[PDB]
């Protein structure tokens, strides 16, 4: 039985973070 | 994967100069010879979406020509 | 494939297959927590 | 990030190479597309004058 | 000055949040959006009767929305069967810290990135080429 | 004067035998690997940008 836990980020969860970080700071600067 | 069957020595493409080539990860299987085969991407991917993508990646081009024909 | 997160409600349904046993009668299926009486609605 | 979705199931080893070949390939295609049209625009503009 | 107090605030909405706040608030990314909004609009109300917004707004959005934003992505490609994700305070300081380095990163890189003549010029040059269309 | 229209001008057309070979080139080649690495595996192609 599986349980959630305090796990860390992947590197592929870093990687997502970034991105989407870049995309709304993007957006912000459009709007 | 045939293509690491040959270690690539030259760059990929001929017409670039090697001081501005780029180091790959995957020698002779990112040049252009081993990536755009029409047969294996037809077996692969269809022939419908490898016609549509060409079309597109020609009407690209085609846009390039209409614009510059405007002025 | 273990299970998923347990923060609370939400427990997947755990299914026992028992295969190619004869005779059909004289079966026990019991069910145990890891040892303990395991606790959840029971049914054939 | 290939390797850890391939250990994990999500691809098998076949498609990470095709992938990984494509991606690289692309990769590639949008430095070079990146670094001519830079410096196609870096000579006409040096002939400002 | 700024970035001390912009960490404070974040750390006390944070642990608002964590507490009966986040028990009203609804699971899943629902939850996760709904705690963003109020994480951005906390820290947005407090920088501007504070006065610090100037420089720190922009990183503000990112920030507050790109855990949030992250895991819908992943819910739309590798899908939802998975668990429901958690909540930003209730994650490990792990993710804290690569959300505090994302925002960061993006800030510089839009720094960075932010040629009116070069493009003009180009023009001229198409309108200059123009009679060469048949070879092209 | 003279060293602009023997020099300005030649920097103005100095690349394009090359330059819009290779434009032209990763143009009609980028589509087509990007759809199809999405075929293969979107998740990993969002994480290639």
């Amino acid at each position: 039985l599986e349980v959630a836990g305090l796990s860390g980020p992947s590197l592929e969860d870093s990687v997502g973070l970034f991105l989407s970080a870049f995309l709304l700071l993007g957006l912000f600067k459009a709007l | 994967l045939t293509c690491q069957r040959v270690r690539r020595l030259l760059p990929c493409d001929l017409d670039i100069h090697p001081s501005h080539r780029l180091l790959t990860l995957m020698n002779n299987c990112v040049c252009d010879g081993a990536v755009w085969n029409a047969f294996r991407l037809i077996e692969r991917h269809g022939f419908f979406a490898v016609t549509l993508y060409l079309c597109c990646g020609i009407t690209l081009l085609v846009v390039i020509l209409a614009l510059l024909c405007s002025i | 494939t273990l299970a998923r997160a347990a923060p609370g409600e939400a427990p997947p349904e755990l299914l026992c297959l028992v295969s190619h046993f004869y005779p059909s009668g004289g079966l026990e299926v019991e069910w145990e927590l890891r040892s303990q009486k395991a606790e959840g609605q029971r049914w054939l | 990030c290939g390797l850890q979705q391939m250990q994990d199931g999500e691809l098998t080893q076949g498609s990470l190479l095709s992938f990984m070949i494509y991606q690289e390939s692309v990769g590639s295609y949008v430095q070079t597309l990146v670094y001519i049209y830079g410096d196609m625009l870096s000579n006409v503009g040096a002939a400002e004058k | 000055r700024p970035w001390t107090s912009l960490l404070l605030v974040d750390a006390a909405l944070l642990w608002l949040l964590q507490g009966p706040l986040g028990t009203l608030l609804p699971q899943g990314l629902p939850g996760l959006w709904l705690e963003g909004t109020l994480r951005l609009g906390g820290l947005w109300g407090l920088l501007k009767l504070r006065g610090l917004l100037g420089f720190v707004g922009t990183l503000l959005l990112p920030l507050c929305l790109a855990t949030p934003l992250t895991v819908s992505l992943r819910a739309l490609v590798a899908g939802a069967s998975r668990a429901p994700p958690a909540r930003v305070a209730s994650a490990p300081w792990s993710w804290l810290l690569v959300g505090y380095g994302a925002a960061g990163l993006s800030w510089s890189l839009w720094a960075v990135l932010s040629q009116v003549n070069n493009k003009v010029l180009m023009w001229r040059l198409l309108k200059l080429s123009r009679p060469d269309l048949p070879l092209l | 004067l003279n060293s602009r229209l023997s020099s300005d001008t030649t920097l103005m057309s100095n690349w394009l035998p090359l330059n819009a070979n290779v434009l032209l080139r990763s143009l009609v080649k980028v589509v087509g690997l990007y759809g199809f690495m999405l075929s293969i595996s979107p998740r990993l192609t969002l994480l290639s940008l």
